[PDB]
């Protein structure tokens, strides 16, 4: 429940009515209709998955909502779908080459729900009556509406005896293994005993003595090619990066299976999103791969940001718009999002306000909403925290004209800044 | 050992209770605006309301943008985390940078983790009352419970356990006269040792015998850890028990630094935040302060300004000393502070003037008393005009080697000779300029 | 029943032995003489007594060393059940 | 007989050769001229000695063969840990250069740690259930527990082994018997050397003092410490092992008296050649609570900066050369020259008529000085071909006219290959 709200936390889903229509002002956004409805309908293409290896390229200037708008698509996503957010710097490993980088970010952003049949026992275990020869067992399994016993062997004593079930737990054992399971207790244990004092867990099921045919659908993403690179595998799974696997055998027969699982349905494919902010920065090389690797069947929505116009391609020394190659610019198609008025612009200040419990009179609104068209949004949300602290110290209850004006000569932009850079400090 | 360091004056900001600024700032002097700055974030740092918010101390060299640092992260104090970095650490061989960053960024953050658990120690007397068999079935010979005697400094009381722990007892070596561990809710018995009342000075053997206990022997042990999320991270990467891990060879290489955003994010925040709302921890925020941020490269400048947009990123403190300058890994891309335009957007700037020449003396003087050496008028005047002449640091640094050479002199304070001659016998580098 | 409940009596705790020619915690006990011991002296002086009483059937005196204010009993009947050194 | 060490290029200087007030000598413990310098490096050392800050550094400057090097080798002499490399050891291809200089920081700084602990040590007589240990001055009877007799065991204790045991169980059969060596007449084994028998009390308290560097960090690094200890060892170096554990250790050791620091010295020698990563680390690193005194020597002027196109004295930042007392050095005189050049005869075993000293000085006015010491034992050499006593002016002229200079190689490349 302790996270603090971040830059994006403001917006929480992206605004669209019955017939993709855009709002003026809901779910935490804000004006940009136009892009606003590009997101909403690429996010029903992803949602729909029927085509694989779209592209979309989201360019606008600094501030005008990129990341927002990213970060709505990915909370209006829900979960069930993975949504894969990666910077464009991150791809770069010293254990991992480039493709291979974005090869795991590519498969990492692909699920499948693996579907298993499973026959679980439950109830409540009134009689554990075990005959150890330092062999011979019974279970008596308790419900709600009926009870049975059952002639327990060698080897369910065993496991039994590793995890302890005394009278009166609730346990959930699976006809196809045996796992113990202790779900909790029915009621206490013999009220006399100095120790060992817990809560009591409601009853089980009526019909839990056998259920048949408990479907338990286990999700997993294509990053499964971890289980297999290596015979340890956790290691991978969970911090090494070191996992230059052998690209034969593992992703064509993973792939293969896959296919072969969705054919007999054992499994079924729902494709993520893969979000590589400030795109800009993969080298040309990383580029020419996503050109290749975005046309297999396997391939996510491949959505990226650019914050620049003309600009040089990292890796070579001539120029493309957006610093992509014409080849994948051309591929894709792109959402340019158009600046914030001011009204939108006060908008977008009070929604903040509003997520960070903070207020202010409308004079501070105002006078906060021309800074920011001034300066910047973000530097009007830095501005609107520091006058809420400097409020708060000055023991008011809301934030005034003279919070916002005094944080605004206490804190200083990069404008304002360089303005007062000319004492040559260094070059 | 004191070991006084380069700059350990700096105590805290030093602000009124109003807020404002004053020149006698618990060690740190001058820069109102600086100070009053450092005032407002480490209350917000306090509030815990806001994440990945980031602060650049931009200012001409020797404005003591390092010295404010401290000074707020002393204020801070030591009760939430303070992870001090500097651009050239993210440059790593094993690991990039990107990871590094994220590193630093979970080491910056705190988690207070609180255990309470109830456990029973004394000297055991077992024995187990006879009595009829199970009532259920036929007859006999049951034990319905089993009394273990434990006896404690402060005195005796016997523990009527569950029977089905018998079992326990007999696995380890626990016999009459021995030091166990009893657990209230597991039950489990840890044998400690032998009481010292029986270790005879002829019997030859160690970690066998421990002292009585003090205090009743219910004991419900409150203990609190302090742990960073890196380092729920780091233990929950690497592997521990068996596996044939053992092995040096293959093994030895432990610098597997690399690390994965499936494991640090998802199933560790979950568990946090279970651990939190559950009432069994606390998270503790902390701050990040990075200086010479203009040493980074371009490649941490784009990942940086997409961390600070998480909601779990911590506060970062950039403290760029550059100006006007190419960034990094770039082709003569100059950029204000040698930070791209786009990251100082997101950052608030404090600005830090040059120190007045009053504001010289006044440095030099509390160093001087930090030092612990007095120095004369004069030569206290003649410190802060050269001060004043070249950079000010070289004037601090003058203070320890004159007193060396007052007390080989025969004399204690400092006087104007002695700055002067090691004026002549040191000097800085604008005069070396002349080659 | 009686393996898995060895019904043992307690420990009996032991006794705090004490260096005869001294009268402070021995921290030794000399193997010929089968007596604690806790400084050089004291071990030349047990030897030099286990010599003189082995020497003849009995030894009819009792060798005294470091006297305190109380009147010092000069233990000869500390036995030592050890026999011969070799 | 012929050692490791030998005369080489800075052994002519047993230290820095001053007075008690600091008063810089003519020439006493085999160093001359650069009185200023040698004045500056005496300042330095003191404060070196005293330890009562941190995190200070000196820049040697002045022209190639100043005695720049020679001025911080007599420091060193006289300076007790001290930590002398150069730019290009830093950087490592397994270790990043921050965490290379972070481990020489660490290893400039010395720690005395004082360990005290019972022991029981003396000839076994025999064994069982009960041990019967014998001393020289007496003999005891100890009961063995059940590791005890475990390790009894384990290690193949036996009759005549001086055994030694301190607490938490752990003996140790330092060596074999005493006695019966004499059967043992042909073949001896490997670990089973003899020993005297101990004397005095059999248990008894020894107290040692443990001296380790602060790059202890090594040791708590991995499972296995003694390994990493000799080569490399580990690279991450983990920043959570090192400070907030070592550092503390450390503290808590210097409070309750445990472990006692001793800050020594960094010596980088052609600190020129330094990345600004690692100039722009040492501006943090100085600044740091247990940071040695650093010292450094560099012979370029107004030069680029490795890694950037800027350009600026001594070849490194203005940020740090804030940071930094320059000791510049001044180039010797005739009469300097010819004190050091007799120094170095005197060293080398060498000796030469007052001509031959008068024409080596000139050349080494001419030239730079190394020429000229290295001219020294080529004309002894030719000397001793000759079988003369003493080298005359012809040998010094036949080996200025063999072996070319710096300038005379210069001006003869005229051939252009
Ligand atoms: N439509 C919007 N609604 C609310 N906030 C916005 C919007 N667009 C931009 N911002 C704010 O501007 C700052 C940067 O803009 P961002 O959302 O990152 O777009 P971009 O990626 O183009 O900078 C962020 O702090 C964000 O909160
Ligand atoms: N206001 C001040 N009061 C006292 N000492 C100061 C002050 N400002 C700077 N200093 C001194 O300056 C030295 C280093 O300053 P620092 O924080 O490194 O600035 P920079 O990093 O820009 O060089 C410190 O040793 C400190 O003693
Ligand atoms: N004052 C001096 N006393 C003794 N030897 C000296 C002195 N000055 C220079 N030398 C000699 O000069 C030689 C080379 O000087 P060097 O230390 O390389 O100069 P730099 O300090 O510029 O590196 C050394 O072998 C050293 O013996």
């Amino acid at each position: 429940r302790i996270e603090r709200i971040g830059a994006h936390s403001h917006i929480r889903g992206l605004g669209l009515d019955d017939a993709l229509e855009p709002r003026q002002a809901s779910q935490g956004m804000v004006g940009q209709l136009a892009a606003r409805r590009a997101a909403g309908v690429v996010l029903e293409m992803i949602r729909e998955g029927k085509i694989a290896g779209r592209a979309v390229l989201i360019a606008g200037q600094p501030g005008t909502g990129k990341t927002a708008i990213a970060m709505g698509m990915a909370q209006a996503l829900g979960p069930d779908t993975p949504f894969t957010a990666i910077a464009g710097s991150e791809i770069f490993s010293l254990e991992m080459s480039k493709t291979e980088a974005l090869t795991q970010a590519f498969r990492r952003s692909i699920g499948v729900r693996i579907k298993e049949e499973t026959e679980i026992i439950e109830g409540e275990v009134v009689e554990i009556q075990i005959d150890r020869p330092a062999k011979v067992g019974k279970l008596t399994l308790k419900t709600t509406e009926m009870e049975t016993i059952y002639d327990l062997g060698t080897k369910m004593i065993e496991s039994l005896t590793k995890d302890k079930v005394q009278a009166g737990d609730v346990i959930t054992i699976d006809k196809a293994t045996g796992k113990i399971s202790k779900l909790g207790r029915s009621f206490t244990r013999a009220r006399d005993y100095d120790a060992m004092g817990s809560q009591t867990k409601f009853v089980q099921c009526p019909d839990g003595e056998l259920q048949k045919r408990k479907e338990v659908v286990h999700t997993v993403s294509l990053h499964e090619i971890d289980v297999i690179n290596s015979r340890t595998q956790g290691f991978l799974a969970l911090f090494s990066g070191d996992t230059g696997e052998i690209k034969s055998e593992v992703r064509e027969q993973i792939n293969a299976k896959v296919a072969e699982w969705r054919e007999e349905g054992k499994a079924e494919i729902i494709p993520g999103v893969l979000f590589i902010d400030e795109v800009h920065m993969l080298d040309i090389e990383s580029f020419s791969f996503l050109n290749r690797a975005l046309e297999s069947d396997m391939a996510p929505v491949l959505i990226m940001a650019t914050n620049r116009g003309i600009t040089r391609i990292r890796g070579t020394s001539y120029q493309s718009p957006h610093g992509i190659p014409i080849d994948l610019l051309d591929r894709l198609l792109i959402v340019s999002t158009t600046p914030y008025s001011e009204k939108d612009t006060k908008q977008i200040l009070r929604i903040r306000c509003e997520e960070e419990d903070v207020e202010m009179s409308e004079d501070a609104y105002t006078v906060l909403t021309r800074i920011g068209l001034e300066t910047s949004l973000r530097y009007a949300i830095q501005l609107i925290t520091a006058a809420s602290l400097v409020c708060r110290k000055r023991k008011g209850t809301e934030v005034q004209v003279d919070d916002i004006k005094r944080v605004y000569s206490l804190f200083l932009d990069e404008s304002r800044s360089t303005q007062y850079m000319k004492e040559y400090q260094d070059a | 050992t004191q070991r006084i360091a380069s700059h350990s004056h700096v105590k805290g900001l030093g602000l009124d209770e109003s807020g404002l600024a004053k020149q006698a700032a618990s060690g740190l002097v001058g820069q109102e605006n600086a100070r009053e700055a450092c005032g407002v974030i480490v209350e917000l740092i306090k509030s815990k309301k806001m994440a990945g918010r980031a602060v650049l101390l931009a200012g001409p060299p020797g404005t003591g943008k390092t010295a404010l640092a401290l000074a707020i992260a002393q204020e801070l104090g030591s009760k939430v985390p303070f992870c001090p970095m500097v651009g050239s650490e993210v440059y790593s061989t094993e690991i990039k940078k990107t990871e590094v960053l994220m590193e630093n960024f979970r080491r910056a953050i705190g988690l207070r983790i609180k255990e309470t658990k109830e456990v029973y120690e004394g000297e055991v007397t077992e024995l187990t009352p006879c009595e009829t068999e199970n009532p259920m079935g036929g007859y006999g010979k049951t034990i319905s419970h089993v009394i273990i005697g434990l006896k404690t400094a402060k005195g005796t009381k016997q523990l009527k356990l569950d029977p089905s722990i018998f079992e326990s007892l007999q696995k380890e070596r626990v016999e009459a006269g021995d030091v166990i561990y009893i657990e209230a809710n597991s039950g489990a018995v840890k044998r400690q040792g032998r009481c010292d009342t029986y270790a005879t000075e002829f019997d030859l053997e160690a970690e066998e015998y421990v002292p009585l206990p003090k205090g009743d022997v219910h004991k419900k042990k409150e203990i609190i850890q302090d742990v960073t999320l890196h380092d729920l991270d780091v233990a929950n990467a690497r592997p521990q028990g068996g596996q044939d891990i053992l092995s040096m060879m293959g093994q030895l290489m432990k610098p597997k630094k690399t690390e994965i955003t499936d494991k640090l994010r998802g199933e560790i925040n979950k568990v946090v935040n279970k651990y939190i709302d559950q009432g069994i921890a606390e998270l503790v925020p902390g701050v990040l302060f990075v200086d010479e941020v203009h040493m980074l490269d371009i490649e941490c400048f784009t990942y940086l300004h997409r961390a600070l947009e998480s909601s779990i990123a911590p506060i970062v403190i950039f403290a760029s000393n550059r100006g006007n300058c190419v960034i990094r890994g770039t082709e003569d891309i100059t950029s204000p502070h040698g930070i791209p335009l786009d990251l100082l957007d997101r950052v608030m700037i404090i600005r830090t003037m040059l120190y007045t020449p009053q504001e010289m003396k006044q440095i030099i003087k509390i160093r001087a008393q930090t030092e612990g050496i007095n120095i004369s008028e004069e030569a206290l005047n003649h410190l802060g005009e050269i001060g004043t002449k070249t950079t000010l640091r070289y004037s601090v640094q003058l203070l320890t080697p004159a007193n060396l050479l007052a007390k080989i002199n025969g004399k204690d304070s400092i006087e104007k000779e002695h700055v002067e001659e090691i004026s002549e016998l040191f000097y800085d580098a604008k005069s070396s300029a002349k080659i | 029943f009686e393996e898995w409940f060895p019904q043992g009596r307690p420990p009996k705790v032991p006794v705090r032995e004490v260096c005869p020619v001294t009268h402070r915690p021995a921290l030794y006990r000399d193997p010929v003489t089968d007596i604690p011991y806790a400084t050089a002296r004291a071990f030349k002086i047990i030897r030099e007594a286990y010599k003189k009483y082995i020497t003849a059937h009995g030894l009819p005196p009792t060798a005294s060393a470091l006297g305190p204010g109380p009147p010092p009993p000069e233990p000869l009947p500390g036995s030592g059940p050890r026999a011969l050194r070799q």
